[PDB]
């Protein structure tokens, strides 16, 4: 009953740190919309000793204006207090991440065997308030056997205590420390490694390349590798150095982590451990987790101008990029800016070959050969209307227009 | 590039300590975990353990844990490693690493090695005699005479003759003592004017010898 | 040494792929992935060929590669030569900052052409006559059919005292060595008029001859 499907890989990169994690990006979340809701369900494939099991979780329905965290309200097959495992955050820019507990079995088995359970892949069930049903295909590249507890209790001895707090804002961390060093940028090979421990979880990050060696007058911008299970956008950091007595030399250290799970806890901890080589120093802060909504989760958009007269407007869908003629399945929709009725305001949506449905007011569709979509609008004011239009196809990519028709 | 070095006794006495340091160059500790490994003579690998981030991680061989301790000296550009209450199961050649990646589970960069002998048996240093020989290329070499623990080094002319050099594994003779040769091939119309000489090192008994090797 | 399994030997001809085997268990090899594997030759340090399952360091060749299914991971090398001939090593993170190593595979590879050895016989030196004593060193190198047989002879007639013979050792060219002393007094050596080395090996000899006169 998916009218679009999309597949993506889950690589784990070192461990498994306490949480899984999976990433889906390409959601509709459509713009200048309080009223737009969406039906999200999630099955998790669990490969059990070469035996398959499915668990359902029910979310409810997404609303993107009021809440970004969202617990499941219901789960099938799932382990007592299972639902507790398992979170649903939104991103921004029109994408959300699942999030479970992976030190405890969401699922009960039998204790002399099935001890050892694997995560196969993840459907994600989404439904607009078009109607449309949107799914999502993860797939584990490179699974590991879920080891139940193996959590012990970590700290470090001899590190300096900062008063800087670490947050974290839609899974990602970002902090800046200033520190000293002995060394000169042009004398300097810099690097660092951070840690992060909380609750039932513990991140390493490291720089694949070892250590910046020369340093350069102003920003170094150099990539992080954290354990677990990787984000789309890489994790990084930057050391500034400041320019050219007896004080030592001064920089700053902005470390942006991108995989962070707010089932770390309020107040676990981030050590940073870093060395500069002409010795060792070891920084630890406090990291706490913002429930600030993003208030920017719209997907993005394309914001174009049409100037028209009379009371009769045309406005042409063009391809989506990776869209190409003869491309199975094609869906346009559209609304009008800012809707306020979920009941008859979202009645214009288009296939290749389904014509303008009877619910659609004012608005006539249809495809022209080479595959682009020709909108008129005949009930036009003189005041100005925004228009919403969202194009799609089955391996392309989700494109919104907003349409501004002006009288001229 | 980084270069370790390891460096020993050579013998250590059964239920003593085995003493061992790591040298290292052309880099620094930094952020990286550093690791002994260790491999009995005709035998496998079997993991020590490492020291990390900045000396507060400590995290040995469980099954060697309780005799095992690491340490790091940074002023000195070493760490070492202490094994205690030792017997011939400890007989090995340790290697020292730099351990790098996630939780250091790369080990990237190996010292060369040093065997390490435990034995109750006194040490005993080596004689030295020079192997003397219209061939185009003519042999010399050194025999290294009756010498118990094992490890034994020989290079030529300081090291700078390389090619051509081929030393042999030694013997073990029925007394339990060892001898071993080594021999390089030259051309015969340089042996009349460059002198060749053999550089004869063994630690155990803190043994170094020169010997000209002349026609 | 508690270790990972491996198999004891795999063989392959030049230009085949040869895989090697490792089993683990759900708590280091399937628990994580920190799978690594290592080539060590005679004499030298291990090396490392792949770290993290599959990742291959700067400057080795991606005829390695390494996968993971389940406990057991494996190393497959592709377009095989002779200069592949080694030890390999797996290693796994096993928890709590603890790894262990597997058992070892020797790798052979098949079909190197025969070689004769190259043998060396010295006679014994001036300064340990001086001494009382004579060795006479018989060097032989270079035979890749691991195996040899040496005899020794004083006046064309066997000699069975005072010999002592090492066990062949792999060279770095995958041909292979052994020596064998013949230990004398001073006294025995001046009292003959020659001694012979003579090294058997595949069907065929090879004999050297020393003579205590100038
Ligand atoms: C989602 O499924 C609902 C019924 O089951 C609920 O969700 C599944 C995934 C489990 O968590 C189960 O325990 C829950 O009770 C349907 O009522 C709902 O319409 C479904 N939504 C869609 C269309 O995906
Ligand atoms: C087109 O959408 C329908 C659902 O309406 C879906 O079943 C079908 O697989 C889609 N076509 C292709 C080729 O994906
Ligand atoms: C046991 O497993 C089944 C799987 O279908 C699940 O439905 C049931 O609720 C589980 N019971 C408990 C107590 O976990
Ligand atoms: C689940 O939570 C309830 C809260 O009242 C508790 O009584 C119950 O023991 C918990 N069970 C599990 C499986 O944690
Ligand atoms: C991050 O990785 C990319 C690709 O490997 C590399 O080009 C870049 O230099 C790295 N660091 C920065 C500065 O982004
Ligand atoms: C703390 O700061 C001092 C500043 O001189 C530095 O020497 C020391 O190494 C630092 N220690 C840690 C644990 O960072
Ligand atoms: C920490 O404070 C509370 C308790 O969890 C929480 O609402 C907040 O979001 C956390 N982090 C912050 C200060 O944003
Ligand atoms: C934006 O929409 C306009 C009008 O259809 C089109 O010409 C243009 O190519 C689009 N640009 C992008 C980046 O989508
Ligand atoms: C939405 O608001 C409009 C005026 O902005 C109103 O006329 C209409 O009744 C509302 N939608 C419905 C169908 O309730
Ligand atoms: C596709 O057809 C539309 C509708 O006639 C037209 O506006 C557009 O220019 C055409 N584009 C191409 C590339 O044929």
């Amino acid at each position: 009953v998916c009218q679009y499907t999309i597949q993506s890989l889950i690589h784990l990169t070192g461990e498994d740190p306490g949480f899984f994690n999976v990433e889906i990006p390409e959601f509709p979340f459509y713009p200048t919309c309080n009223v737009c809701t969406a039906d999200v369900n999630v099955t998790i494939n669990f490969d059990v000793g070469g035996k398959k099991h499915q668990l359902d979780l029910d979310f409810g329905q997404l609303t993107p204006h009021t809440k970004a965290v969202y617990q499941p309200r219901g789960a099938f097959g799932g382990s007592e207090n299972a639902t507790n495992l398992f979170l649903l955050e939104l991103l921004g820019a029109g994408e959300l991440a699942l999030t479970m507990r992976s030190k405890k079995l969401p699922i009960n088995v039998t204790t002399g065997e099935e001890q050892q359970v694997s995560l196969e892949s993840v459907d994600v069930y989404f439904q607009d308030v078009f109607g449309t049903m949107w799914c999502h295909h993860a797939e584990m590249q490179n699974p590991v056997y879920l080891i139940p507890e193996t959590v012990p209790y970590i700290k470090w001895d001899n590190c300096n205590s900062t008063n800087i707090t670490a947050v974290v804002r839609a899974q990602g961390l970002d902090v800046t420390l200033p520190l000293s060093l002995p060394t000169s940028a042009q004398d300097s090979n810099f690097s660092v490694k951070t840690e992060m421990l909380g609750n039932e979880i513990d991140i390493e990050c490291i720089m694949e390349d070892g250590e910046i060696s020369q340093v350069l007058p102003g920003d170094n911008k150099f990539n992080i590798t954290c354990s677990g299970y990787e984000s789309h956008v890489p994790s990084g950091g930057i050391l500034t150095s400041t320019s050219p007595p007896g004080t030592g030399y001064a920089y700053s250290l902005r470390l942006t982590p991108r995989p962070v799970s707010r089932f770390l806890g309020n107040n676990s901890i981030l050590y940073v451990f870093y060395s500069g080589n002409g010795g060792d120093y070891c920084i630890q802060s406090n990291i706490v987790f913002s429930d600030e909504i993003p208030a920017s989760q719209d997907m993005p958009t394309n914001t174009t101008d049409i100037t028209y007269v009379g009371d009769n407007a045309t406005y042409s869908v063009p391809m989506v990029t990776s869209e190409d003629a003869n491309s199975p399945n094609v869906t346009v929709t559209a609304f009008w800016a800012w809707p306020n009725n979920t009941e008859t305001d979202f009645k214009c949506k288009w296939t290749l070959t389904s014509g303008t449905p009877s619910g659609c007011e004012n608005i006539s569709g249809a495809f022209a050969s080479n595959r682009t979509f020709d909108i008129t609008v005949s009930g036009l004011g003189t005041a100005p209307k925004t228009l919403i239009i969202t194009r799609t196809a089955t391996n392309a990519t989700t494109t919104t227009h907003k349409v501004i028709f002006s009288k001229a | 590039q980084l270069q370790l070095q390891e460096s020993g006794p050579g013998v250590v006495k059964p239920s003593e300590t085995l003493s061992l340091t790591c040298t290292i160059s052309g880099g620094s500790f930094s952020t990286y975990y550093w690791t002994w490994i260790r491999q009995p003579p005709g035998k496998g690998l079997e993991w020590v353990g490492y020291i990390g981030n900045g000396g507060r991680s400590l995290n040995y061989n469980p099954s060697l844990k309780s005799r095992i301790t690491l340490s790091v000296d940074a002023s000195k550009n070493q760490f070492s490693l202490k094994v205690t209450s030792v017997t011939a199961a400890d007989t090995a050649v340790y290697y020292c690493g730099r351990a790098r990646g996630l939780r250091g589970n790369w080990f990237d960069v190996w010292g060369p090695g040093v065997l390490v002998t435990v034995s109750s048996a006194s040490t005993k240093g080596p004689s030295v005699f020079p192997l003397a020989p219209s061939e185009s290329t003519a042999a010399l070499g050194c025999l290294v005479k009756d010498y118990f623990p094992e490890p034994v080094t020989v290079s030529w002319n300081s090291g700078s003759l390389t090619s051509g050099v081929h030393t042999f594994p030694a013997v073990l003779q029925s007394s339990g003592l060892y001898s071993l040769s080594s021999v390089v091939t030259v051309p015969s119309s340089s042996l009349g004017t460059q002198t060749y000489v053999c550089n004869v090192n063994h630690k155990p008994s803190n043994t170094k010898v020169d010997k000209r090797v002349e026609i | 040494q508690a270790a990972l399994t491996q198999p004891p030997s795999v063989s392959g001809s030049p230009g085949q792929s040869v895989t090697i085997s490792c089993t683990g268990t759900s708590s280091d090899i399937g628990g994580y992935n920190y799978v690594s594997w290592y080539q060590q030759h005679p004499g030298k340090a291990p090396k490392v060929m792949i770290y993290e399952v599959s990742k291959r360091p700067s400057g080795v060749s991606d005829r390695f590669s390494g996968s993971k299914s389940g406990n057991i991971a494996s190393l497959t090398i592709s377009g095989l030569q002779a200069e592949d001939e080694a030890d390999y090593y797996c290693s796994s993170y096993a928890g709590s900052n603890t790894f262990l190593f597997g058992g070892g595979t020797r790798l052979t590879v098949l079909g190197q052409p025969k070689a004769a050895p190259s043998v060396t016989l010295f006679p014994p030196s001036s300064e340990e006559l001086q001494a009382n004593k004579a060795t006479l060193v018989c060097l032989i190198s270079d035979f890749y059919p691991g195996a040899v047989e040496v005899a020794w002879k004083a006046d064309g007639s066997a000699v069975n005292a005072g010999v002592e013979t090492t066990k062949p050792s792999k060279q770095s060219n995958n041909k292979y060595a052994a020596s064998s002393y013949l230990s004398l007094t001073s006294d025995q050596w001046k009292s003959h008029k020659s001694y012979s080395c003579q090294v058997t090996h595949e069907g065929s000899t090879v004999e050297k001859t020393v003579a205590p006169a100038e």
